[PDB]
């Protein structure tokens, strides 16, 4: 059907949970088996937003540096970005300003960006307070969520907020 | 220990195991088996051989998904890791049958598998090589042989063919060959010695 077809990219460092995030949103499941994405992949999900069907093609990128070129070759045509870090990994959070610069350099399209701190179920191993993440989100102009691909917390809410921002820019 | 000799052994063993299924045709039904079936048989035998020799720590086989095989023009990736746990080589392998599908994207992907493989290897970097593996030829349908992408490109600067026809042209005219052990002998120390292989094909048997 699809009057609307939106291109979304999930980007961020390796091991923050990007593939797990996409699989939880698309198939409602989680496996602990870490396999690192080689290059880029995508999935298509259709949603009933406020009135009518919207088809999202969501591109999971690879976080490793050697694929940084090829993933940036797929930033064109993007209307939305999930910039994702890990709340148990400070190196992932220190990189998000570089990732936001990468979005502004290689993509812009005036595309909406949302900042997600994944693995919020791992509170015993938390290293980044939520206040730091929401302060940097206020600074960069992005919406902020703390999510868990493992426990399905704030996962579909983040995609819904990104799609709502994309629709509100029309 | 030695990664290169085991990967060449595994390629030879997988080709010998795949030889049984090449050239099968049943005229009262579907003639040919699917390309994905031959790819999966080759990969299963290769991966089991590599697991038996304990080389999984320095060798990673990634079978591309249907989307990834469409986008990259490659059927699988072989990643060669070093002692320092960094990636030293990546072979992007596309398979062809010479005896004789986007499905989700919204087209701009009009390119052939050759051009997509070349663009993939350009984007990854200089340590990512492209490799065509041919299962069967016109005449002798059970022959398996490899061709490096750069040798094809060196022939396209002369012949002016599109790369898909240029590979098929290269395979049926080249008499000179290099064994897979000799090709993979370098494999870690120098990168360009893989791509300066020249006007030869790769012999697997
Ligand atoms: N506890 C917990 N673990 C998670 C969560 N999301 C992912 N993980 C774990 O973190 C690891 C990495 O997940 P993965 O999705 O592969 O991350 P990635 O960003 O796709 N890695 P890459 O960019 O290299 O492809 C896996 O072991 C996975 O089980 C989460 O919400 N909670
Ligand atoms: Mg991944």
């Amino acid at each position: 059907n699809f009057d609307y077809m939106f291109k979304l990219l999930i980007i961020g460092n390796s091991s923050v949970g990007k593939t797990s995030f996409l699989f939880r949103y698309a198939d409602d499941t989680f496996t602990p088996a870490f396999v690192s994405t080689v290059g880029i992949d995508f999935k298509v999900k259709t949603v009933y937003r406020h009135e009518k069907r919207v088809k999202l093609q969501i591109w999971d990128t690879a976080g490793q540096e050697r694929y940084r070129t090829i993933t940036t070759a797929y930033y064109r045509g993007a209307m939305g970005f999930i910039l994702m870090y890990d709340i148990t990994n400070e190196e992932s959070f220190n990189a998000v300003q570089d990732w936001a610069t990468q979005i502004k350099t290689y993509s812009w399209d005036n595309a909406q960006v949302i900042l997600v701190g994944n693995k919020c179920d791992m509170e015993e191993e938390r290293v980044v307070p939520t206040e730091k993440g929401q302060l940097l989100a206020e600074q960069l102009g992005f919406d902020f969520f703390e999510a868990s691909a493992k426990e399905n917390i704030s996962v579909r809410q983040a995609f819904e907020r990104l799609v709502d921002a994309i629709c509100d820019k029309m | 220990p030695v990664v290169c000799e085991v990967v060449s052994e595994a390629i030879v063993h997988a080709a010998q195991k795949l030889k049984e299924y090449l050239g099968f045709e049943y005229p009262p039904s579907k003639l040919c088996p699917a390309a994905n079936t031959l790819n999966e048989i080759f990969l299963i035998h290769f991966i089991t051989f590599c697991q038996e020799k304990g080389v999984d720590e320095w060798l990673t086989t990634t079978k591309m998904t249907k989307h990834q095989a469409f986008l990259f023009g490659a059927d699988w990736i072989w990643t060669f890791w070093g002692s320092d746990k960094q990636i030293k080589l990546q072979l992007a392998v596309q398979t062809l049958q010479m005896s004789s599908p986007e499905s989700r994207v919204e087209s701009s992907w009009k390119k052939s598998r050759f051009d997509k493989l070349e663009e993939f290897c350009n984007l990854i970097g200089e340590d990512c090589l492209g490799l065509f593996i041919i299962f069967g030829m016109p005449g002798k349908p059970k022959d398996i042989r490899g061709v490096v992408l750069d040798s094809v490109k060196s022939q396209m600067v002369r012949s002016h063919l599109p790369g898909g026809k240029a590979v098929a042209q290269f395979v049926l005219e080249t008499e000179d060959c290099v064994f897979i052990k000799e090709l993979l002998r370098n494999c870690l120390s120098k990168k360009d010695g893989l791509r300066e292989v020249g006007k030869v094909y790769i012999s697997i048997l």
